[PDB]
């Protein structure tokens, strides 16, 4: 019945901007508030700005502020966001929530308004950094049981999927989250582990696929 | 404004769990609580402190007063682990102010130890002038553990990253520690070691050039 559908975020550089868009339906937008919200990775929930029913009252979050813009043009359902002299730190998740608008009004007492979010959109994603997209480079990581796997480590951007014997093999495995390096380009593991008595009759191949990027490494692990 | 949170709690299937909130005279605020399980989209459970949607059972309720708010969940179920996020509308400063957030861990497995697997610099890596120490917790339960590298007994810190615990396919634990060095590095030194913490113990693997 409700929907929010954010959108226009991609991979900008540190200086660059960028505008995100949020396309509203099943409800009278024009009756509502709106908000924008952003979560770094694995983060708490930060609040960035909010915008009255017509655009009485704006307000911005102090660290986005002279640098963030926010804006709506009711006639088509929309919530905006400009973000000029981007900074690596504005990298994360981003949704756009609606606020029924609730509020006490008193004319010689004093106009007080409550905020709290009653319908929240899935998001887009925010990548800012200074790197240019670059394939893995793919190490073997050889060993009643036995692990070994692959080190996939150097990329960028996300994400890089992993697979053995072309997804023959899955029982045991399981790939891991990507670390960020101090270069800003990303890192991880696959391990697979397995009877160490069947070893010199099994092969072990594993498949990388980095897309943005078109690479795909193919390592056999063996003993050492 | 700050609203302070702690960082998880942990509770039965049956028990009930509570959760902090509390800023100074924080009953002048009206605060809200909202549910983010991994992945989807946060969801509100409780507004205006005690008001609650429809849709959310019984089995949730506010409460706030002098310095501390608080969000109560009772006959706790498995669909109920999640993070939850406390928040408020500032006035001085027409922020709206959110928690550090809390995790909430419903025990429905046997806790488990850790499994440390060391790998060393690969033959090829070294080629490339380049070093790469590779820790692999797996296996363990709940997840929640405590990385250290140390050379030669001297600890060190300098360099190092750990992935977050991240339940496997049998529903375990697992995590992942990188440490990078020069060859140079890795020839000097005698013995490097990675070292895990896991509710008091600390199990530990060592891998020498």
């Amino acid at each position: 019945e409700v929907q929010l559908v954010e959108s226009g975020g991609n991979v900008v550089q540190p200086g660059g901007s960028l505008r995100l868009s949020c396309t509203a339906s099943g409800f009278s937008f024009d009756d509502s508030t709106m908000h924008w919200v952003r979560q770094a990775p694995g983060k708490g929930l930060q609040w960035v700005s909010l915008i009255s029913w017509n655009g009485g009252r704006t307000y911005y979050a102090d660290s986005v502020k002279g640098r963030f813009t926010i804006s709506r043009d009711n006639s088509k359902n929309s919530l905006y966001l400009q973000m000029n002299s981007l900074k690596t730190e504005d990298t994360a998740f981003y949704f756009c929530a609606k606020d029924k608008g609730d509020s006490d009004y008193d004319y010689n007492l004093g106009y007080s308004y409550f905020y709290y979010m009653d319908g929240w959109g899935k998001g887009t994603t925010v990548t800012v950094s200074s790197a240019s997209t670059k394939g893995p480079s793919v190490f073997p990581l050889a060993p009643g049981t036995a692990a070994l796997g692959c080190l996939v480590k150097d990329y960028f951007p996300e994400p890089v999927t992993v697979s053995w014997n072309s997804g023959a093999l899955t029982s045991g495995v399981h790939t891991f989250p990507a670390v960020l390096q101090s270069s800003g380009l990303y890192s991880l593991s696959s391990v697979v582990t397995v009877p160490s008595s069947s070893l010199g009759t099994q092969t072990y191949i594993c498949n990388v696929n980095h897309k943005p990027s078109n690479t795909k490494v193919d390592k056999r692990v063996e003993p050492k | 404004y700050v609203l302070t949170q702690p960082p998880s709690v942990s509770v039965a299937p049956g028990k009930t769990a509570r959760i902090t909130c509390g800023g100074n005279n924080i009953a002048n605020k009206n605060v809200h609580w909202y549910q983010q399980k991994p992945g989807q989209a946060p969801v509100l459970v409780i507004y205006y402190d005690d008001d609650r949607p429809s849709g959310i059972p019984d089995r949730f309720s506010g409460s706030n007063s002098g310095n501390t708010a608080t969000l109560t969940i009772s006959r706790v179920e498995a669909g109920d682990e999640a993070d939850y996020y406390c928040q408020v509308w500032d006035s001085n400063s027409d922020h709206v102010v959110f928690g550090g957030g809390t995790q909430l861990t419903v025990l429905g497995q046997p806790k488990a130890a850790p499994s440390v697997t060391l790998f060393p610099p690969s033959s090829e890596e070294l080629q490339a002038n380049k070093a790469t120490l590779v820790c692999l917790i797996s296996d363990f339960y709940p997840g929640a553990v405590t990385v250290a590298w140390k050379a030669d007994s001297s600890p060190v810190k300098a360099g190092v990253e750990t992935t977050t615990p991240s339940k496997q396919s049998n529903n375990k634990y697992a995590a992942s520690s990188y440490l990078s060095l020069t060859p140079e590095q890795w020839k000097s030194h005698r013995s490097y070691s990675c070292q895990v913490t896991h509710e008091g113990s600390t199990v530990e693997k060592t891998v020498a050039p």
